[PDB]
């Protein structure tokens, strides 16, 4: 009954989107993908190590959090907001977020 | 003249910045001059004491690090129970220095280490109010932070503490966070989680930063102006901070199991399930979207910022350091003067102006405020913001009154800006006032010129005269300095991380003299030292916050029978004279502070046996302590350290 | 208590499908990287972000935090003189 | 023991610096110390030395007497 | 060294001339061509 | 004879044992960390009294000396490193792309 | 919704706080005088309910004066209007600046 919305939906954004753009989507899919696995296998043995999967898991949702900030700012829409900020000085900002990110990551693991 | 606009502009831009700096550095330079510089007080003698055991050995050999001169039956690890922001703030500005050539001493970049960071506050505060509104408005803030007279308390020439450098990085937070709110970039949000790594490593009240980021962010999505800047910035900085919030070792996996840091995540995940259905509206119509439409309590010590009377009831530590009680109108006015006023003039000019940045100003001085009105040691926080909001208030009043003026009704214009120049004056000469009388005075040199330093001599006599092996049982009070300066391993110290330690050491005082040593054998104490005071009439007297013994003493399972109301005199009043109650002309605490005391005449014309402190004639005149014998007895009787004897040759019952 | 090491070793085979899935998806959607150029400092941004991530895992195995920092401190400016001259000649390119 | 350092300077001064460990020998004491008897009796202490007194070369400026703790403000 | 009250007085002083020149600085600034 | 490792109470109480003139024994030190006193005390009728106290200090652990790659933990290490790379790939497809 | 609005309850509650109401409250303190005399002798913080309101009220004003000026600064109103606004501005700003200052004299002498 509430099918035939999300099958419109899912049509009009395979239409009405860029490319180059759907990819970041896919990758975005695949981290949300990774993140997933890594909760369900939390649940389902628990932690021991309990800093190996937070920081295993943060490493995710940093990862995708800062993906979604690069399709955001990346996107041409959205230009209005954003004043003086072009697609490459917003690419090498992610690039240097990411790298903080996974340094830390690193660290804090096991 | 000749000179351009621009030149003129920044010259004089740079002029008064400098001016600043210089006025603020050289204003907390009191207690230096007037005695030498040495460190001050109950904590700067711990920092102290560990920046230089991490200076002369590397970092790596600090980080983990059991130091068995602290509780001396458990002893207490200094590597993860402290926050290393200071003492590595401290190393490296000594190191650079060493690499220069500089040679300067670990005891001399320690002590001068507050004031040069009170030099810095100046310049991001001026920032930090040039991004609110223009620059007219961020100089005339500057100079107002640097000569807060609140704020100078906790900062002077030789408050080696991380109380004047967390100030700093609050503001760098703030300015980092004005800024990733105003531009939306994903570096300034980094830069901005790399603040808030360094200050919490620094500052344990960083729980500020993630309750007050939160509170920003929903004001600014319940009133609609939630845009893509704040998620980006907000969501940026949550992740990243936190995950370098839990590397120190201190904080461990707090962020994430606790109910101090669930707003951050609390408004994480709505921030989520906000974009998230803006994006869907954007992309459907009114109908489709209609058809669709463990974790750890409030621990106690930050509870009591909420509910102000916890404390008293529960907590019978927190409760007894003098600086933990509400504010008066004297006390804002006395460190704050024509700031207070200032206060509602620039909240005004904020609300009349709602911006992204500003409801966060709005924000922290309305939260801030209420903070510092619970306790006055929170006046930390609410000087600063409060000098930004005077910033910012003051000088849109000049800027008022600046145009209409002829040369830019003329004399009521100028009546203004006069009676603003006059404002200021006086609040340069009340708060130099404030910081020369008062709030600057050297703790371990009572003085009236004639100079007490019992607290030294008795120390070094401690340090040189005892085996290397001594047990010196004091008040919690106490503890921070007799292993910097003793050097000896004081059976407790000032962390107060065993409330029954503590407990025990208050039960061995107050007590009867056979029970007193039957608990000073299990711990293997040898000396003991207590400040009598009574002689100099010092304030603080041991026998003056022995009601705190008597109280933290009798709350724990272990002793119970020293219930307070029992040392009271039968209308219940603390009277330490004759006709006071039996048991506690015998107690322990007593009995060692008024040993072969009721003969000196302290007074010209008074009974012989006098306490200046109390102004009352001692009760037990003359006894003979059984266990106790005496030690050292300092020239002004200021410090007594006894010595417990040891268990009899023979075998008898007493000693 | 730890689980069972097959049950370890499924999940950490599982944990390589998502990666996979992604490739198996852009050969999909219709992704190429055609508009390379064999530029030099393309080709040296590139060599450099791929070393800093190999460094991250030298970090893990053997380094400590104080010759990892360094040496990060080195590839990371190499690659940001390299990133920023790419970039500037992407940017103009764009235009 | 006596440490005596002598730092020469070709602008100025010379600046010498000693530090000085010091014990009492003879008659280590046993029981009790007793500031009261002190104060109060002459005939107290007459094994202790209450002061000493150094003779300076005539030319130094200024001299401080500070301890490993700080500053001491007893001397004349 | 230096006496407490010479100390004193030209903290007062540095303070007095700072916040006449921020007001200066007001006057030039609103002046601006 | 009874060697005691003890902090305010006995946490290891042992015999002793002689070997070549000398008592000695060998133990595992106890979890908990602190300050702790070699104890041996002899005391028996018609003897000498021994009172032997020498004291210890057994500090917790060092952050070099934990267990790492952990084979429970496998799957986390993996992912972390599986962002690494998949970062990687998608900054080459990210800088150099031509639109259909 | 109403900005201001909101502001009024901040200044109320402002002046509640700098009143010492927290402490009132917490710590009862007695609003007399032991002759009545109101202040303190010499405590750096010592607030009766009488010292604590009043000193208050001070500040409260202390801050509605200046609103009060820059708000009469507006144009287009009449020079009648105007000149009594101005005077009630300028009367709260000078007289709640030496009110507080002899305030504070009076509760701790040797001030300054
Ligand atoms: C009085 C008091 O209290 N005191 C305290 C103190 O204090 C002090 C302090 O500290 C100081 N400081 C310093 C620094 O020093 C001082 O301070 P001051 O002065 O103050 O200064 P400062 O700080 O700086 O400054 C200040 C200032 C201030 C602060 C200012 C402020 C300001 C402000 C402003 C504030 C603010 C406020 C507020 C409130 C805020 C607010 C805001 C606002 C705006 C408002 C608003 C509101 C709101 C709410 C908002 C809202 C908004 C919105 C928007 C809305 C919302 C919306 C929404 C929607 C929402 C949503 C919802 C939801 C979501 C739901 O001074 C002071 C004084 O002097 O302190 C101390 C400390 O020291 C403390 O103490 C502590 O305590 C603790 C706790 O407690 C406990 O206990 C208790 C009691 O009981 C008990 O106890 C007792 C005694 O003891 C006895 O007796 C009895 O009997 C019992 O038993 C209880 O109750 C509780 O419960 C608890 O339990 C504790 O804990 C502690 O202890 C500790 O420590 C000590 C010493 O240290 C020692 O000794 C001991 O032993 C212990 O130790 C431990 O710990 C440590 C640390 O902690 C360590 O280190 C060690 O080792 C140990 O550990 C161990 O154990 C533990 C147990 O717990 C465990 O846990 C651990 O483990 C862990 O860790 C480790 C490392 O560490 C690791 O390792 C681990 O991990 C592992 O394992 C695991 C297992 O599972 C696994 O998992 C993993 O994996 C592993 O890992 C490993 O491994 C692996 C392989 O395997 C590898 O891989 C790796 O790598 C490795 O890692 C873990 O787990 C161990 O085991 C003491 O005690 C006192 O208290
Ligand atoms: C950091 O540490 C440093 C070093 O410790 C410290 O600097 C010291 O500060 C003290 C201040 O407390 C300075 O003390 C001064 O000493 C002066 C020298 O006094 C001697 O000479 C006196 C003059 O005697 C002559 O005349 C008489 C007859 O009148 C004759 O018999 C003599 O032979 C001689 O010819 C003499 O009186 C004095 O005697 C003292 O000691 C005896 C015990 O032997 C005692 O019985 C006496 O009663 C007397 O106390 C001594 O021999 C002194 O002149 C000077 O006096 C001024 O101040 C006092 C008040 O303190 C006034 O009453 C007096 O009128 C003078 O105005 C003062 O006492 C000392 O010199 C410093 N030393 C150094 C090396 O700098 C710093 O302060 C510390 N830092 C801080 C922040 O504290
Ligand atoms: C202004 C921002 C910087 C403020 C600095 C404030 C200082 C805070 C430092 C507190 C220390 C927290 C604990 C910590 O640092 O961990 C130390 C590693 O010890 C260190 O490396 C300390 C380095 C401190 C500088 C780090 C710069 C932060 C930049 C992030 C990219 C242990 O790491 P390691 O011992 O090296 O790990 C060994 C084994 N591994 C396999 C894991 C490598
Ligand atoms: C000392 C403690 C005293 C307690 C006082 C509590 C006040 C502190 C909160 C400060 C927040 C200030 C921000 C603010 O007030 O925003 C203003 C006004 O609009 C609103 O903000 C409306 C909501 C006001 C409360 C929002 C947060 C409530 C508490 C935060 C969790 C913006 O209003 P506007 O939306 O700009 O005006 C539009 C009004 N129309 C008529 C046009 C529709
Ligand atoms: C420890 C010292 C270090 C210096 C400082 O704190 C004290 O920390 C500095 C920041 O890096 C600030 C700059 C960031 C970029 C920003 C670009 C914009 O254009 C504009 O905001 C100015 C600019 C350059 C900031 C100026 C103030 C700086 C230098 C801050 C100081 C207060
Ligand atoms: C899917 C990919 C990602 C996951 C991974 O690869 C396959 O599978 C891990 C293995 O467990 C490897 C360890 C085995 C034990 C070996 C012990 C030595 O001692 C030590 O030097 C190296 C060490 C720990 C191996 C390191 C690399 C690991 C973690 C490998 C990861 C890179
Ligand atoms: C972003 C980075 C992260 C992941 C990585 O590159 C891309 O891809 C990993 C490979 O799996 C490598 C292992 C292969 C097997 C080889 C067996 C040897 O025996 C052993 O010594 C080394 C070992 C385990 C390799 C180590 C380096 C690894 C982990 C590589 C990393 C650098
Ligand atoms: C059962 C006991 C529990 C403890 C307490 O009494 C009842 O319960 C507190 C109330 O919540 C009171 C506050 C209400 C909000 C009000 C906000 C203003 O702004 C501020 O000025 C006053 C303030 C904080 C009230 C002060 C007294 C409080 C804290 C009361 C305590 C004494
Ligand atoms: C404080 O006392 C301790 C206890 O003796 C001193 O530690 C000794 O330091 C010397 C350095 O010359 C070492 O050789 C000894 O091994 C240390 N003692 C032990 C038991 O290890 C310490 O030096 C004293 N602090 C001072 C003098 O500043
Ligand atoms: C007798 C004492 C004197 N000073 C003390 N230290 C604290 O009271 C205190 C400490 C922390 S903390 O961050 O160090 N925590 C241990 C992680 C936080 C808050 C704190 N108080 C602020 C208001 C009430 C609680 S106890
Ligand atoms: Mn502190």
């Amino acid at each position: 009954s509430v099918v035939s919305v999300i099958s419109r939906f899912l049509e009009e954004y395979l239409s009405s989107t860029p490319q180059r753009l759907k990819l970041l989507d896919a990758y975005l899919l695949y981290i949300l993908l990774t993140g997933a696995l890594q909760f369900g296998y939390c649940l389902l043995v628990g932690t021991f190590p309990f800093n190996s999967f937070l920081s295993g898991f943060i490493s995710c949702v940093g990862s995708f959090i800062l993906a979604v900030c690069l399709r955001i700012q990346i996107n041409p829409q959205n230009k209005a907001d954003f004043q003086g900020i072009s697609p490459e000085r917003a690419f090498a900002d992610f690039l240097f977020a990411s790298t903080i990110l996974h340094l830390v990551v690193m660290n804090f693991v096991g | 003249l000749r000179l351009s606009y621009e030149k003129q502009d920044t010259l004089l831009k740079l002029l008064i910045l400098s001016m600043a700096a210089v006025l603020s550095f050289s204003t907390r330079l009191f207690a230096v001059l007037r005695f030498e510089s040495v460190i001050h007080e109950f904590d700067p003698y711990f920092n102290y004491r560990t920046t230089r055991f991490l200076a002369e050995e590397g970092f790596y050999k600090f980080h983990n690090w059991f130091d068995d001169r602290a509780w001396y039956p458990l002893g207490r690890i200094i590597g993860g129970t402290i926050y290393p922001g200071l003492m590595i703030t401290s190393a490296a500005i000594y190191h650079v220095l060493h690499f220069f050539h500089i040679t300067i001493d670990i005891r001399n970049v320690c002590v001068f280490l507050a004031p040069l960071f009170s030099s810095f506050t100046t310049i991001v505060t001026y920032h930090l109010t040039k991004e609110l509104k223009d620059a007219g408005a961020g100089l005339l803030a500057a100079a107002m932070i640097a000569v807060v007279p609140g704020y100078i308390s906790r900062s002077v020439a030789g408050s080696y503490d991380n109380e004047g450098i967390a100030i700093f990085c609050m503001l760098l937070t703030y300015y980092m966070w004005i800024k990733a709110v105003k531009t939306g970039s994903i570096c300034w949000a980094a830069k901005c989680a790399l603040a808030y790594f360094y200050m919490v490593s620094s500052w344990g009240g960083y729980v500020f930063l993630i309750n007050l980021i939160p509170l920003h962010v929903l004001v600014l999505m319940l009133t609609g102006r939630f845009s893509h800047r704040i998620y980006v910035a907000y969501c940026t900085v949550y992740c990243l901070g936190t995950i370098l919030s839990m590397q120190i070792s201190f904080v461990g996996f707090q962020p994430v199991l606790s109910s101090e840091h669930m707003a951050a995540f609390g408004v994480f995940g709505l921030c989520q399930i906000h974009a998230f259905v803006d994006y869907l509206r954007s992309k459907l119509n009114p109908q489709q979207f209609e058809v669709l439409f463990k974790i750890s309590p409030w621990t106690g010590r930050f509870y009591s910022l909420l509910d102000p009377s916890y404390a008293k009831n529960n907590i019978p530590i927190i409760a007894s350091v003098s600086e933990h009680q509400p504010t008066t109108w004297s006390s804002y006015y006395f460190d704050l003067q024509l700031l207070v006023f200032m206060f509602p003039v620039g909240l005004y000019y904020c609300f009349s102006n709602l911006s992204d940045a500003r409801i966060f100003i709005i924000m922290y001085g309305v939260t801030s405020m209420y903070f510092s009105a619970v306790m006055v040691r929170l006046m930390l926080v609410l000087a600063p913001v409060m000098c930004i909001l005077s910033g910012i208030g003051v000088s849109q009043v000049l800027s008022t009154y600046m145009k209409n003026l002829d040369i830019s009704k003329n004399e009521v214009a100028s009546g203004m800006i006069l009676v603003m120049a006059f404002f200021l004056i006086t609040y340069t000469f009340h708060s130099t006032w404030v910081t020369s009388e008062a709030y600057s005075s050297p703790s371990i040199v009572l003085s009236a010129r004639i100079i007490f330093d019992d607290f030294r001599e008795a120390y070094y006599w401690l340090r040189h005269n005892t085996p290397e092996d001594a047990k010196v049982m004091s008040w919690w009070d106490y503890g921070y300095q007799i292993t910097a300066m003793a050097n000896r391993t004081i059976l407790v110290d000032n962390n107060t991380w065993n409330n029954t330690h503590i407990s025990r050491v208050g039960q061995a005082m107050a007590s009867t003299e056979e029970k007193a040593y039957e608990i000073m054998r299990e711990l293997d104490v040898s000396y003991v030292l207590v400040i009598f005071g009574g002689l100099t009439g010092y304030s603080s007297d041991d026998i003056n916050k022995f009601l705190w013994m008597v109280r933290i003493g009798g709350s724990t399972d272990t002793g119970k029978h020293i219930k307070e109301n029992d040392y009271y005199t039968p209308t219940g009043e603390f009277r330490v004279d004759r006709e006071g109650s039996p048991v506690l002309l015998n107690c322990l605490m007593y009995k060692m502070c008024y040993y072969r005391f009721g003969q000196v005449y302290t007074e010209a014309k008074r009974p012989p046996g006098f306490d200046r402190v109390r102004n009352a004639e001692i009760g037990n005149k003359d006894f003979e302590l059984d266990v106790l014998e005496e030690a050292y007895t300092t020239e002004h009787w200021l410090v007594r350290i006894y010595k417990v004897k040891d268990l009899d040759n023979r075998g008898l019952s007493r000693t | 208590k730890r689980p069972p090491t097959v049950v370890s070793n499924t999940f950490t085979a599982l944990i390589l499908s998502p990666l996979l899935l992604l490739f198996a998806l852009w050969i999909r959607i219709g992704a190429n990287v055609s508009n390379f150029t064999f530029a030099p400092s393309t080709i040296i941004f590139h060599l450099g972000h791929a070393a800093m991530l190999g460094l991250m895992y030298v970090y893990w195995t053997q380094l400590n935090m104080f010759q990892t920092l360094k040496y990060l401190a080195i590839l990371g400016s190499v690659t940001f003189l390299a990133g920023n001259r790419m970039l500037a000649q992407q940017a103009v390119k764009r235009t | 023991s006596m440490t005596r350092v002598i730092e020469v300077s070709h602008w100025g001064n010379i600046a010498v610096e000693e530090n000085v460990d010091l014990k009492h020998t003879g008659a280590v004491l046993k029981g009790p110390f007793s500031r009261y008897d002190y104060q109060r009796q002459p005939d107290s202490g007459i094994s202790s030395i209450r002061s000493f007194k150094t003779i300076l070369p005539a030319a130094a400026q200024d001299v401080y007497y500070r301890d490993e703790i700080g500053n001491v403000s007893t001397s004349h | 060294m230096i006496t407490d009250v010479q100390l004193a007085i030209f903290a007062n002083m540095l303070g007095v001339s700072l916040f006449l020149l921020v007001v200066l600085y007001h006057y030039v600034a609103v002046n601006n061509p | 004879i009874q060697l005691e490792f003890v902090r305010i109470d006995p946490f290891v109480r042992t015999f002793l044992k002689k070997k070549g003139g000398k008592y000695s024994v060998q133990f595992k030190l106890p979890d908990v960390y602190g300050v702790f006193q070699f104890k041996v005390d002899y005391n028996r009728l018609g003897y000498t009294h021994l009172y032997s106290s020498t004291q210890v200090s057994v500090r917790p652990l060092q952050h070099t000396q934990y267990e790492r790659f952990i084979p429970s933990a496998y799957p986390y290490y993996a992912s972390a490193f599986s962002m690494m790379l998949g970062l990687f790939i998608f900054s080459i497809v990210f800088l150099h792309m031509k639109e259909k | 919704p109403s900005a201001m609005t909101v502001y009024a309850l901040v200044v109320v509650s402002y002046f509640l706080i700098t009143g010492g109401i927290i402490y009132d409250v917490i710590v009862e303190p007695p609003s007399v005088g032991s002759r009545p005399v109101a202040f303190l002798a010499y405590r750096v913080n010592g607030q009766y309910i009488m010292e604590g309101l009043a000193s208050s009220f001070l500040f409260t004003m202390g801050g509605l004066g200046f609103i009060i000026l820059d708000r009469s600064n507006a144009p287009n109103i009449p020079k009648l209007n105007r000149f009594l606004l101005l005077f009630i501005g300028f009367v709260c700003v000078l007289l709640s600046f030496f009110m507080a200052r002899v305030f504070m004299r009076m509760k701790l002498p040797g001030y300054l």
